[PDB]
This record gives structure tokens, sequence and C-alpha cells, in this order.
């Protein structure tokens, strides 16, 4: 089946953000995320992961939030962004029944309009439609973290989670 | 005493491409100064995280805006200094490497003064917001993209700095200051 994740980031200005998100295992709501940048609460509605494993996952998600905010702050500092703004990240993994490779995605929208998205084949980000876009892509396509580590989260971590918690 | 007030004289390298020693050249010859190409007089006011102000030409920013700039530039300059002093890491004739080292030690001391002046805006150590007193992991996650951008092989230099702070000792900035103070010690001893 599938694990979908949604994150909405409401920026009042470059330095303050309110996060609001959730995750689902095929229709069923499993996780919620909410709070300001400094105190974001992340919860698994059902004890799917044991304490140790959940604490590790939360640590990864909190590191992600700090990095994500950093990237937005960088784009603003370098290219200027118009505030307030909202960013939406929609990502996940889908396992076909008799299908070898899991389908994965990570799509970013800004103020309700498609912006950039991840292409897992070569682990590169592309525009979904320009100084801001060009700069953002340059950054996302520059580092192992935003390319290969991200692909491994989607294709490996996400897929194993679906296989363990649905099956 | 609701609103705490401080003066912070920030030694700005420059948001430019180049050797750290040439922009801070005017600061290396002229250390303590109200003038100098690298002087930046800030006046900050802090009540809540809801209400805070900072001012400098006559720009007025939020404390968060100033602090992001200050931490971001502290981390960029540290890496720029470290790469420059790498060749300065024992016996010579009034060395350029020794002059670079003298300015770095002076610069670390200036940055500590900037940091302590920023800290005066907070009454007690027990209650300084998490937002401004981040740990090693948090600080290195929060400033990943902003610092890394300035450097070719930036991801590696950032990881090197994080491992070195993790080896040292708590707030990442105190650990960073311990690491800088130590770099200056090693540098001065291996140069003189
Ligand atoms: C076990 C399954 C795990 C799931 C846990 C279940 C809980 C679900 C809760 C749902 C809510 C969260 C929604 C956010 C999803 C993001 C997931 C983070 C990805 C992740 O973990 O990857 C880390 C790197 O992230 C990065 O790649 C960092 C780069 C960030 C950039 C992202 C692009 C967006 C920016 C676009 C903004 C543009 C603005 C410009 C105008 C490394 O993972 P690790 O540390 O675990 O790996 C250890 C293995 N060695
Ligand atoms: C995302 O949507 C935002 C919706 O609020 C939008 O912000 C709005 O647009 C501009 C910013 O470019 C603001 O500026 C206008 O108002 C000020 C006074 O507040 C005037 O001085 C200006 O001349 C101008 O007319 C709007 O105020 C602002 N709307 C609100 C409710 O604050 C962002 O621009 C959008 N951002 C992106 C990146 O798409
Ligand atoms: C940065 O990226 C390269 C990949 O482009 C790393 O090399 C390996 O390549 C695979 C992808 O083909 C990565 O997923 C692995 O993590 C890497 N293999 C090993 C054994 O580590 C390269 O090592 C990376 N360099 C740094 C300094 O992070
Ligand atoms: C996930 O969050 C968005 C907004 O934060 C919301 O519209 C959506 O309905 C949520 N999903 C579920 C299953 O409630
Ligand atoms: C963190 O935020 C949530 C709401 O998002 C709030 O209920 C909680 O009390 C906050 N945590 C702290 C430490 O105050």
């Amino acid at each position: 089946q599938r694990l979908h994740m949604l994150q909405i980031s409401y920026f009042r200005d470059p330095y303050h953000v309110w996060y609001q998100g959730n995750a689902s295992l095929g229709g069923h709501l499993t996780h919620v995320l909410e709070g300001p940048d400094t105190n974001t609460t992340i919860i698994q509605l059902q004890p799917l992961q044991e304490p140790e494993s959940w604490a590790r996952t939360q640590s990864g998600l909190q590191s992600y939030l700090l990095q994500f905010h950093g990237l937005v702050r960088l784009v603003h500092q370098e290219r200027t962004l118009a505030f307030p703004l909202t960013i939406r990240c929609f990502l996940g993994c889908e396992l076909p029944p008799e299908g070898s490779r899991a389908h994965v995605f990570f799509e970013v929208a800004v103020n309700g309009s498609s912006f950039v998205s991840f292409r897992p084949e070569r682990a590169l980000w592309q525009a979904d439609t320009s100084g801001v876009v060009t700069f953002t892509l340059q950054q996302l396509n520059a580092y192992n973290r935003t390319r290969y580590e991200l692909r491994e989260f989607l294709e490996d971590t996400c897929v194993q989670y679906v296989q363990k918690h649905i099956s | 005493p609701d609103v705490k007030t401080t003066e912070i004289n920030v030694i700005v390298s420059g948001d430019e491409q180049g050797i750290i020693t040439k922009k801070l050249q005017d600061f290396c010859m002229n250390p303590n100064n109200e003038n100098g190409t690298n002087n930046q007089i800030w006046k900050c006011y802090y009540k809540d995280e809801k209400e805070d102000k900072c001012k400098v030409k006559e720009k007025i920013t939020s404390f968060d805006e100033f602090f992001d700039f200050w931490v971001r530039k502290l981390l960029i300059d540290t890496i720029k200094w470290e790469t420059e002093l790498t060749y300065c890491i024992n016996a010579d004739c009034n060395n350029e490497c020794n002059k670079n080292c003298v300015c770095f030690d002076k610069w670390v001391k200036q940055k500590e003064k900037e940091w302590k002046n920023i800290m005066d805006l907070f009454t007690n150590k027990h209650d300084i917001p998490k937002k401004y007193y981040l740990n090693i992991n948090d600080l290195f996650n929060s400033f990943f993209f902003q610092v890394i951008y300035k450097f070719n092989e930036g991801e590696a230099k950032w990881n090197k700095l994080k491992e070195n702070l993790k080896k040292k000792t708590e707030a990442a900035i105190k650990v960073l200051f311990d690491h800088l103070k130590e770099t200056a010690t090693i540098c001065k001893d291996n140069n003189t």
C-alpha cells in the first residue's frame, strides 16, 4: 500500500513559521505535526513504532524542520521572498502489488501554486513553475543531503515503514 | 527593566568573495574602533520574543533578523578563518602566517565581546529562549543551507566543524567559542 506525508509551513516573516502536517497509511491518518518552529510537536496517533525507534524518527523529522526553515531563510536572504507565504510539501512512497519498484514523490508548492518537485531517477529537483526558482533548484541540486539522502528516505526508509506497519 | 538594552559593536567581514584577512585587514591593523570599514554599531532592545527591536545606515530590524545575521556570519567567518589558517597549522621571521594568527586571536576576542553584549539582553541563564541558545545538532541543521552556500565543498567543511564541536565538550555557540579559542592557542604557539 502507501505512506503519504503532508507539511504546510506558514511563514509570517523569514524567521517565524507555523507548521501543520500529517501522514497516512492508505487512507488511515497515522501522524500529526503542529507548532511553531521552535516547539513543533510530532505524534504517532497509534504506537506503530516502539519508543526507541519513534524517538529516532522524531529526531530526523525535527532536523528536517530546522534545515527546511534554513533553506527558506537562505532563498529570502539571497533573492527576496514576499511575506506572508505558505509552502506545502507533499511526499511519500507507494508499493505496487506485483510491481518491483515503489513509486516515490516529493512535491513543493508556494502560495498554492506548484513550484518544484523531486525526480528520484537521477535524484534531481526540477521546476513545476524566475530568480527564486533558479536559486532554489541550484541549492537543492547541490548537496548529497537534498539529493541522495532524500532519495534514500523515500525509497528505503519510507518503503520499509509501509512493509512493516501495514503488512 | 521590562525592556533590556545593549550596544553591540559588530566586526563584519563582508558579504564578499575573498580571503578573510583582506576584508578584516582594516580591523587587523586597527583593533578597537568606532570607525573602520568593519565597524557596525548595533543597539538592541528585548522585552518578549513577541516584542524585540535592534537598530544600526539607520536600519531597524527584529532581534531574530539581527541574531540570524550574527550567527550566520560568525559561522561563515569561522570556516573562512580555519581554511586560511590551515597552512598556519613553528619558527620564522615576523611571518604573514603569524600576523594572520594575531588577527584571528584578536577577532575571536572581538566575537566573544559581541556575544557577551548580546547575552546582556537576557536576565538569567536558566531562561534564555531555546530559539537563541541551540545545541550543536540544532544549530548545524538550522544554518546548514545559509553557511554551506558560501563555500565550494561547503557540506564537508560544515561536517568537519560539527564533528570538532562534538569532540570538544550545552549551547553550540559556547562550544564554538571554546573551539575558536583553542584554534588561536594552537596557531599562536606554532607561530609566535
Ligand atoms: C520510518 C519512516 C519515517 C517517517 C516518520 C513518520 C512520521 C510522519 C510525520 C509526517 C510529517 C512530516 C513531514 C515532513 C517530511 C520530511 C521527512 C524528512 C526526510 C528525512 O528524514 O531525511 C533526512 C534528510 O532530509 C533532507 O533531505 C533535508 C533537506 C530538506 C529539503 C527539503 C526540500 C523542501 C524545500 C523547499 C522549499 C522551497 C522554498 C523556496 C522559496 C535524513 O534522514 P535520517 O537522518 O533519518 O537518515 C538516517 C540514515 N542514515
Ligand atoms: C503569498 O500570499 C500573500 C497573501 O497575503 C502575499 O502577501 C500580500 O502581498 C503583498 C506582498 O507582496 C503585501 O503588500 C501590500 O500591502 C502593503 C501594506 O500591508 C502595501 O504597503 C503594499 O503596497 C502592498 O499593496 C500584502 O499586504 C500581503 N497581504 C497580506 C494579507 O499581508 C505574498 O506576497 C505571497 N507571497 C508569495 C511569495 O507568493
Ligand atoms: C556524496 O555523494 C556521492 C554520491 O554521488 C557519495 O558516494 C556514494 O554514492 C551513493 C550513490 O551512488 C551514495 O548513496 C552513497 O552514500 C555513497 N557511497 C558510500 C560508500 O558512501 C559520496 O560518498 C558523498 N560524499 C560525501 C563527502 O558525503
Ligand atoms: C492533513 O492536513 C491538512 C491541513 O493541515 C488537512 O487539510 C488534511 O485534511 C489533513 N488530513 C487529514 C486526514 O485530516
Ligand atoms: C508546543 O506547542 C504545542 C502546540 O503546538 C503546545 O500545546 C505545547 O504546550 C508547546 N510546548 C511547550 C514546551 O510549551
